[PDB]
C-alpha cells in the first residue's frame, strides 16, 4: 500500500519555472529519502538529487545545481521539486522515488511515482491544419482500402483524432506526433474493406483543446485531374 | 559516475520462453563490504517503475519466482521464465554501490515474437486542401509488419530524396503484435508542382526486393 502520487503534466514557457509534487502514502514518511530522476524521451534515467524526509537535508547532482530545488512538507507527506530557468532540454518525464534510511545507504530506490511530464517551449497556441488523405486516383483492385488523415502544424499537444466519431475503431493506426520547428504533426491511417468506402462516408474528426477547435474532414475520392 | 550499459535495446521473445536481459557496469559493483548492489526494475508505459530484484538476486515484495538475477563484478543478467503478456515493458538496471550518483541502464524493451509479415504500403498525394494553402505533403503508411526494423526511401522523379522527411512509428500492436510506420515528405507546393513522379520504397527482411508505391501527378 505504498504509493507516491505525482502532480499532473506541465506546459511551461522557456525561461520560466515549475514546481512539481510527490505525495506519499502508506508508510512512515520521515524514515525515507525522496530522490528525483529525469527521463528524457528515449534516454537513460538521470539522477537529479535527493532530500531527506527526516531532516530536510538535500544533495544535488552538480549538473542540476542552481536548476532544481527540493523541499518537503512533512505535514502533508509531500515532496516538491522546483525548476527554474527552464529550457527545451529540460523537457522530460520527472520521477520521484523513495529510498529507506534504515536498511543501509546502498538499499535501492524501492517505490517510484508515476512520473510528471514537463514540456518546455517558446511556441504559441496554434490550431492544426487537418487534411484528408484519399487513395491515389484510380481503381482500388484490392479487397481493402487505406485512408489517412494528416494533422499538421499544431501546438501544444494533445489532439484527439477519431474516425466516424469513434464508430470506426478497428484497423486504425494513429501515429505519435513528431515535433519540428516548434510545431507538432501527426497522422492516422484507417483500413476498411473496399465495399465499405467510398460507398459509406468515412470522416476523420480532430479536436485540439488548446485552440478549442474541432474539425471534421470527410475522405473524398480523388478526381481524375 | 558508474556507466550502466544494457543490451539489447529491444528483445524479441515468444510467450512461454525465457528472456535474458544483460547489464554491464563500467566499474565493479562489488562493495568492499562484500555485497553487490545491482538492481532491476520494470516500467510499463505511463506507470511507476517497479522494483523487481535487488542486490543481484533478491526478489522484492510480490515479485514471482519467474524473475531471477545473477552475475558478479561488472556483468549481470535478469532472467524472466515463462514470459507472459503482463511482463511486457521496459526493464532497466541500476547500481547503488558507488554513490552518488545513482545510475541506470538504458533499458531493454520486450518484443513479442510472431510470424514475419511484410508491410502493407500506401502512398498519398497532397490533399487539394493543403495545396490551396501553399504546401505539399506526401504521406506513406507502412502498416502491420514484423519484425520491427524497416527502412523507407523517398524518390522524386526517380532520384532519392532525404531532406524534408519526417517519420513516426507505433509501438507493438496488442492485437496482432505487428508494427506500423508513417513517413511524410513535405515540400513547398512550388517544388511539388515542378516534378511528376513520387515514390515511397519500403525495405524489410521479408523480401530482398523493396515494396514500391508510386504515383504521377500527370495522370491516374
Amino acid at each position: 500500500e505504498v504509493q507516491l502520487q505525482e502532480s499532473g503534466p506541465e506546459l511551461v514557457k522557456t525561461g520560466a519555472s515549475v514546481k512539481i509534487s510527490c505525495k506519499a502514502s502508506g508508510y512512515s514518511f520521515s524514515n525515507y529519502y525522496i530522490h528525483w530522476v529525469k527521463q528524457s524521451h528515449g534516454k537513460s534515467l538521470e539522477w537529479i538529487g535527493f532530500i531527506s524526509c527526516y531532516n530536510g537535508a538535500t544533495f544535488y547532482n552538480q549538473k542540476f545545481k542552481g536548476k532544481a530545488t527540493f523541499t518537503v512538507d512533512n505535514s502533508s507527506s509531500t515532496a516538491y521539486m522546483k525548476f527554474n530557468s527552464l529550457t527545451f532540454e529540460d523537457s522530460a518525464v520527472y520521477y520521484c522515488a523513495r529510498l529507506p534510511i534504515q536498511f543501509g545507504n546502498f538499499y535501492p530506490m524501492d517505490y517510484w511515482g508515476q512520473g510528471t511530464t514537463v514540456t518546455v517551449s517558446s511556441a504559441k497556441t496554434t490550431a492544426p491544419s487537418v487534411y484528408p488523405l484519399a487513395p491515389v486516383c484510380g481503381d482500388t483492385t484490392g479487397s481493402s482500402v487505406t485512408l489517412g488523415c494528416l494533422v499538421k502544424g499544431y501546438f501544444p499537444e494533445p489532439v484527439t483524432l477519431t474516425w466516424n466519431s469513434g464508430s470506426l475503431s478497428s484497423g486504425v493506426h494513429t501515429f505519435p506526433a513528431v515535433l519540428q520547428s516548434d510545431l507538432y504533426t501527426l497522422s492516422s491511417s484507417v483500413t476498411v474493406t473496399s465495399s465499405t468506402w467510398p460507398s459509406q462516408s468515412i470522416t476523420c474528426n480532430v479536436a485540439h483543446p488548446a485552440s478549442s477547435t474541432k474539425v471534421d474532414k470527410k475522405i473524398e475520392p480523388r478526381g481524375p485531374t | 559516475q558508474v556507466v550502466m550499459t544494457q543490451s539489447p535495446l529491444s528483445l524479441p521473445v515468444s510467450l512461454g520462453d525465457q528472456a535474458s536481459i544483460s547489464c554491464r557496469s563500467s566499474q565493479s559493483l562489488l562493495h568492499s563490504n562484500g555485497n553487490t548492489y545491482l538492481h532491476w526494475y520494470l516500467q510499463k508505459p505511463g506507470q511507476s517503475p517497479k522494483l523487481l530484484i535487488y542486490k543481484v538476486s533478491n526478489r522484492f515484495s510480490g515479485v514471482p519466482d519467474r524473475f531471477s538475477g545473477s552475475g558478479s563484478g561488472t556483468d549481470f543478467t535478469l532472467k524472466i521464465s515463462r514470459v507472459e503478456a503482463e511482463d511486457l515493458g521496459v526493464y532497466f538496471c541500476s547500481q547503488s554501490t558507488h554513490i552518488p550518483p545513482w545510475t541506470f541502464g538504458g533499458g531493454t524493451k520486450l518484443d513479442i515474437k510472431r510470424a514475419d509479415a511484410a508491410p502493407t504500403v500506401s502512398i498519398f498525394p497532397p490533399s487539394s486542401e493543403q495545396l490551396t494553402s501553399g504546401g505539399a505533403s506526401v504521406v506513406c503508411f507502412l502498416n502491420n509488419f514484423y519484425p520491427k526494423d524497416i527502412n523507407v526511401k523517398w524518390k522524386i522523379d526517380g532520384s532519392e530524396r532525404q531532406n524534408g522527411v519526417l517519420n513516426s512509428w507505433t509501438d507493438q500492436d496488442s492485437k496482432d503484435s505487428t508494427y506500423s510506420m508513417s513517413s511524410t515528405l513535405t515540400l513547398t507546393k512550388d517544388e511539388y508542382e515542378r516534378h511528376n513522379s513520387y515514390t515511397c520504397e519500403a525495405t524489410h527482411k521479408t523480401s530482398t526486393s523493396p515494396i514500391v508505391k508510386s504515383f504521377n501527378r500527370n495522370e491516374c
